[PDB]
């Protein structure tokens, strides 16, 4: 017996279905580390993250909410990507939009 | 992505199908739905999804809300899910899907610059409960039931005096006008009760225009027929409540000539069992009538190896008995029966009982009403099993049943259903924050009013909130003018149409009580049962339909020596 | 810890009963709060331990005896009461004239 | 029927002819009259006397009260007798019979639906007792008062700063109206006293306007001819009154020069004897004239074995004094008398000393008034016997003289006893019920302004009131709005016709003082005795026409050990 | 006549030329100047100079003080010297020679009737503290920082809500609201911060409007060059001043981008150090900048054994971070450099960061503000010696630097200053008088606007102030009312100007905030310094001009051990 | 003394502790505040005692063990933190699973 326990049923939950991703290749040139959110706009991540931005454009980490990736000085890696939803408008970050899309 | 069910609990609260028990009791709930879209759930923290453009947007505080509460396990009376709670102008905004309408799908309770976070993943949440039955011996009580989670607070009193250790009355509109000021400086909403026994109307009238919102009869002051009609007269009239404490003397007649004398009139009996007062043996028979809504007091729930020791005392410092006297003493084995004291709690399991409230310190223990309903519910899980009611492998039926006994059927039974009582749009935000392993023990937040009032709070120079010592504290939503925005003070109507609190310059949000004649045992939450129940006179078994209720004392209980420090 | 009002409440019980259980062990007759203390805290241990109300509303009048309290005090003290958590959850217990 | 006296003391408290000891003392009190008739007593509870129809009536609150304390032992300076007590609209209504008249006989104090009901049978109730020598070094000093059974706090001060740690002087319109203002927050009656010390009247007419309702007039700021002179002179235009501390070192004359320039004007002497401050080594002397109003500050009463030991030390501390400086020291034995120590008690029990009073922190013990008092009676009972006007075998004289000195001595002396004092119908209800065994120690109750303001509270979540621990802890009369209902600030005349309450938002009761220039030693009840005293410059003798005036010091005390934990 | 050196100061203080050693550091401060004219010093009590006709004058209240701290040793930015101190209407009329130019020579400060005395002889005076880095997780926050020393307290909150926990912000116009209401009922002057995360000015306008003197950037909610730019234009059209927490994980850019999105604006950024958070890992560069305000939180000051192993678990409590999540933690290594915490302490000691404050309760110790910027002054002192300002054998010069940290530059910072901040003639009269032994660690006496708020206090039913035990109680300044008086909720203008004050209707002083755009590194007192500091990306090294910057831990510290109980 | 509100604080936790100490003597298993409450004390005295954060850190796992406690209670306490005056100043100290 412990209090409070959960009992969990066995298996997995599918994150983010029914929306478009994409796949890009990522490369931190800076020389510090960089980590990006679950849910930041991917298009305006610190410049020194070298990706093809015109594709991650409306687009956000396919990861859990409120994790993140962590990109270390050099580091080489792809990612996964999933559409924005709601009204597709990106407003904050690099301030780059700043509207629909 | 993906993510396995175990990593998804433990990040953001358990879903659809996982159970969970309650504290280290044998109560197990199962989520029956979740408001979520997967993989877009807010959380707030370093580099999580309540930021800028992200899990929060850009409107203006009309267009959000002040607070929210992230993914939440719902226990209340309509349901057990999980979901996120918004909370705007000290009210329940909206149950569902919070987030940032601009990117995220779903939103249903925007997050915006004007809005706070309280971060509820594996915490259960339910509404603040409500004690009707108040002995006001001291201000002190109001802090140790707010800890207990227990928002509202009805009773009578003007503090330690004889007439008060005894019953629920503020007695006049003196008194009453004095406790309707003092109330303000408590941390809970407040109504008050005025001595209903008397025969002659205009006497009771005068303390309904005073701001009671409740008539209480009781013995100790003569709980005769004509003072009865009386009273119920006069509730009639002015739509307030009338709570009673029937005859335990026979005096002026048994159990059925009381009755008589409420003429299916609505009332709230108290102590319905009857330890706690009342037509002995057999005022526990009244659970039958439709207009009657009955209360269980706390200190015989649940049945326990020392409950009959402890009360044979008890109930003489209460009520200003003698034991030098023989008809002071001799009559305790008449109100004290293990018959009654056991069938009870199987009453309660049946619906037949309604209620659950404490009798603050007069035969009852003010911090212990939620605690004992739980353990009544673990108690009955384990001597009858299921519920008829219970569907799948859970007792969430069972949970349902109970929590409303202390939470939606008090507010029903005073009045106040309107304000509080449950967690429905519209009402007041009084929540209350639990950690599963200290359910019904111990909360990790309690909020009055969209402020959290009361709270366990760490070493106050310490680095973080944590460090021990660890004990409650009361928190902003207690102090001074912030207090009087989060609570309310609840007045008859007649009160509040004469300008009373203008008149005693109340501080405090007022809130005015309606719907206490219409309210019948038919409209208790999970809890309506009238059972063709019999009480034998000389025996004093009870029964139902010809056959036997009863229980076996409990040896030890959960929620109990695992959490106390004493 | 989360410590309740009534929890700390009983910590004041309890130092004030290691107060009196000291001056006892000194050999001193008691006085009236000290001997309330000491009883009172002997009853909460007693609960704690899982020992019944009814063995404890005698085993408390057997805790001190009229020589080892002040004059006037057993008068002063015509029962002793206090709540713990049982096994069973709060009870209270009673202890009519404990001082004998 | 018939019922045998040991039965009745029991059910009802003593009557006619019986006697009590108060605490553990050897002073015994004698119930002289009991106002009720035989077999119509009232008595609250389950199926006891008040109840509908029976001894509670059909009136409406106008006509009956709203508190009745049944079957009390009022001791007080008028008389020792049982009755029950009604309360009305916050004050005394009457001493006398209470019941229903529809059925009871000789009902003076009508029992109604609006009536509050607290038990005093086998209890002893008197006035709240009244301290007109507070330093107003810290806030926390109320509430140790008010539980030892002090209702009424008049003194100065501004806080722990030195002026105030050393005289009881709020400096000032200022911090008068500062002090005013954080009165609301005490529950006691609270008078203040400005600095006297000034050769220029108009510096003294602000502070009276101010709120002030006296004038310190003190050593350590000057306690000069001049300075006395102008203090007088004002407070003989504006009907305030003047407290003295004279000039301890005869730097500008010696007791006879002060008295002079007091010229025969109303005058209150802070600690007569000298200890305390004044005119080494005679300034007791002053008991013997016409317009003094002697008291004694606390610690020196009564005469005890430990005494002169601790006040060598104490006075340092409070004035400021550096042991290192002869000066500072060398006079400590000059107003450190065993001589004049030991005959203040006798003075005590002549009746030439008039009050007791404090000191508080500044050579006195807040919560000790009253207990110190009732030390000094027994302490006199038993070196000197009954006294010349006792009657009867008890000591029923003395304990009227006693009460008188910290009641309605105080009262009248400050000009405030036509509000508080005593337990006379028109008075505020300021009361304190006391159990027989705890007597002058621990109160049951204290009631202020018709409202328990603190009582010993056991348990909070307990099923009953009882449970240990129990210690004193706040009731509604001291919470919020209820306090400023129940508690009075006292101004001066001109304060009140200025506006002063309205313009510093004062909510409390406001009271105003008067008759503060007329009362002489002639009018101090029970205590009026103008010995032709004497003190030998040399030894320190006392004298009283000649003869010798001493006692001898005390081992042990009663209402000390016996009672308290530290 | 004459006298001896020691024995003057042993009466009066220490005089020009004296020095006297800080607590137990190794600190030692020297009297600059005495503005006394010798033989004349006031000192109060029995026989001393403050009294009638003597050192107390005939004025009326309008031309006296109302308060006057005798003989006071000031620390203070602009000086150390001794001197009377007179305080007027709640604030400081005059650092001078206090007495009564009837009899008297220089008198600049006169002492009347009307005026209280505080005895400062032998005493250290400095202006109340002020941390502008408060986390309202918990109401009991203001007594543990006035206890302290700390008079006044900017941050934001809601109380323990996660938001809260992590950032200092109070969300929206409703809990800004709310808690300016509760605010009335601490006694420390607050001003509120609320939440600047958005890219949407109207959102951010309506929170200034609402009454918020500043807001907060923090990375939880988003620290983006949007967010940040929108946050900055508000600050400049309103004049409120931005704190900021930076962009630790460089998602949005490195510590470069961030200096260019703010442009040149001013802002105060919050534990540049960077473990309180910031870019990781060179957010220390931010001290070269003109337009940057830098402080430092305290768990990191001063450098010892310890902080390393405690700081890698209390970052993770905090922020809601996930030590099973490798994101979570990985960074913590990026956070926590021992680098940049030796190099910090230098940093304060050279002037390049102009601010000590707490981050209460986040990482953060309420109480301890003061005590850590002394123990880094005596660390530094111990390890690098003498400053190039210094003069003379002392460290006078050290002692301006860093008490200027927590006073004036705090106050200049948040546009305060012209309230508080220091002791200067018309500003609000709160200080703390401390004993030299117990200096920055236990004070004598805290005064909020003129009165005593809180002080040590002993038994309350003692003959004296001094027995034991003796601890911290709150006074008649932080009562009701007279609280109301003696403290100010601060405004920003807009709000002051829409009558926000009297729509919540606040009961305590306004004071509006201004100048906190035109504030830069150059007017920060003796903490101006824009090093040409660099950090090494890999190493973490810090350099300035090339140079490395470092310093070693302390393996003991003064003003621990020996003070505390626990 | 001067004792800060802080001080006074912990004089809560260390009668707390006084409270667990005789209980488990008696041979008692230890519920959930009297658990955290003995452990935190160990601590506050080891800092007196001039050990190191990281020593206590270690120290602080081996005070009670689960068969010394009631079932559930070594889940109910997924670590302990209490801070207290180490020679260098106020210093927190974070026991994760301290009961194994
Ligand atoms: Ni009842
Ligand atoms: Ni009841
Ligand atoms: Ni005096
Ligand atoms: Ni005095
Ligand atoms: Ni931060
Ligand atoms: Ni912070």
């Amino acid at each position: 017996m412990i209090p409070g326990e959960y009992h969990v049923k066995p298996g997995q939950i599918a994150l983010n279905t029914g929306r478009a991703t994409c796949r890009v290749v990522v490369e931190n040139h800076g020389d510090r580390p960089i980590q990006v959110g679950s849910h930041y706009h991917f298009a305006e991540v610190n410049p020194a993250l070298k990706f093809d931005r015109q594709q991650a454009a409306g687009y956000r980490l396919n990861i859990p909410a409120g994790t993140a990736v962590r990109f270390e000085p050099g580091q080489k890696r792809e990612v996964e990507l999933v559409a924005f939803a709601g009204h597709r408008a990106v407003f904050g970050f690099r301030g780059e939009v700043m509207g629909p899309l | 992505s993906n993510i396995s069910r175990q990593a998804y609990a433990d990040m953001f609260g358990p879903t659809v199908g996982d159970k969970v028990r309650l504290a280290d009791t044998e109560l197990w709930i199962e989520v029956e739905d979740d408001l979520t879209t997967y993989g877009e759930e807010v959380k707030f923290g370093g580099g999580k999804v309540i930021r800028d453009g992200m899990g929060q947007g850009q409107m203006l505080a009309a267009d959000c809300v002040d607070l929210v509460l992230t993914n939440a396990l719902i226990v209340d009376h309509w349901g057990i899910v999980k979901a996120d709670i918004g909370v705007k102008d000290g009210r329940i905004f909206a149950i569902g899907k919070a987030g940032n309408p601009d990117i995220q799908p779903n939103v249903t309770i925007p997050i915006g610059a004007a809005t706070e976070v309280i971060a509820a993943e594996g915490k259960i949440v339910t509404a603040g409960g409500i004690d009707t039955h108040i002995h006001w011996i001291c201000p002190q009580q109001a802090e140790e039931a707010l800890v207990s989670g227990v928002t509202t607070m009805v009773g009578g009193g003007t503090g330690p005096a004889a007439g008060t250790h005894a019953t629920t009355c503020t007695p006049g509109p003196w008194y009453i006008s004095r406790m309707l000021q003092a109330a303000d400086s408590l941390p809970v909403n407040i109504g008050l009760l005025g001595k209903g026994n008397v025969s002659q109307p205009d006497a009771l009238r005068e303390q309904v225009a005073a701001g009671v919102i409740g008539l209480k009869i009781h013995e100790d002051w003569g709980a005769t027929p004509a003072a009865i009609d009386c009273a119920l007269t006069v509730a009639d009239e002015m739509d307030i409540q009338v709570a009673l404490h029937s005859d335990t003397l026979n005096e002026s007649g048994f159990v059925e000539d009381t009755l008589a004398a409420i003429g299916g009139r609505t009332i709230h009996t108290f102590h319905t069992e009857g330890a706690g007062g009342g037509h002995a043996p057999d005022i526990i028979t009244a659970c039958a009538h439709p207009n009657i809504l009955p209360s269980s007091t706390n200190p015989t729930l649940p049945y326990t190896l020392n409950t009959i020791d402890e009360h044979l005392d008890m109930l003489m410092v209460c009520h200003h008995l003698d034991p030098d006297i023989a008809e002071d003493v001799a009559f305790a084995e008449s109100r004290i029966r293990r018959e009654t004291i056991a069938a009870e709690d199987v009453l309660h399991d049946l619906g037949a009982f309604s209620l659950t409230s404490s009798d603050s310190q007069a035969m009852g223990r003010v911090g212990e009403v939620i605690l004992r309903t739980w353990q009544v519910a673990h108690r009955m899980k384990v001597q009858r099993g299921a519920l008829a009611e219970e569907t799948g492998d859970n007792d969430n039926f069972r949970v349902k049943r109970y929590i409303a006994k202390y939470t939606i059927n008090p507010a029903l039974t005073h009045g106040i259903a309107h304000e509080v009582g449950s967690i429905e749009v519209g009402k007041l935000a009084d929540l209350v924050v639990w950690s599963p392993a200290f359910f019904g023990v111990k909360p990790a937040t309690v909020i009055k009013g969209g402020m959290i009032a009361i709270a366990p709070m760490g070493d106050i120079n310490a680095s973080i909130p944590t460090p021990q010592p660890v004990h409650y504290r009361p928190m902003f939503g207690a102090l001074g003018s912030a207090r009087h925005h989060c609570r309310l003070t609840f007045l008859s109507q007649a009160a509040a149409a004469n300008g009373v609190a203008e008149r005693l310059n109340l501080r405090s949000a007022i809130a005015v009580v309606k719907g206490c004649r219409t309210v019948q045992k038919a409209d208790m939450v999970h809890n309506s049962l009238q059972p063709n129940i019999t009480v034998d006179a000389q025996t004093y078994e009870v029964r139902v339909d010809g056959e036997l209720i009863t229980s076996e004392p409990a040896d030890v209980l959960p929620m109990a020596q695992r959490y106390f420090l004493f | 810890m989360e410590l309740t009002p009534r929890e700390k409440d009983k910590l004041l019980l309890f130092t004030a009963a290691l107060v009196a259980e000291r001056r006892l062990a000194r050999g001193l007759k008691l006085n009236y709060p000290e001997s309330v203390a000491l009883i009172s805290a002997f009853i909460m241990e007693g609960a704690r331990d899982g020992k019944s109300v009814a063995s404890l509303m005698e085993e408390g009048r057997h805790v001190l005896t009229r020589e080892q309290v002040m004059e006037g005090v057993p008068e002063m003290i015509p029962d002793i009461q206090v709540e713990a958590t049982f096994p069973d959850g709060s009870k209270l217990v009673t202890v009519h004239n404990p001082i004998i």
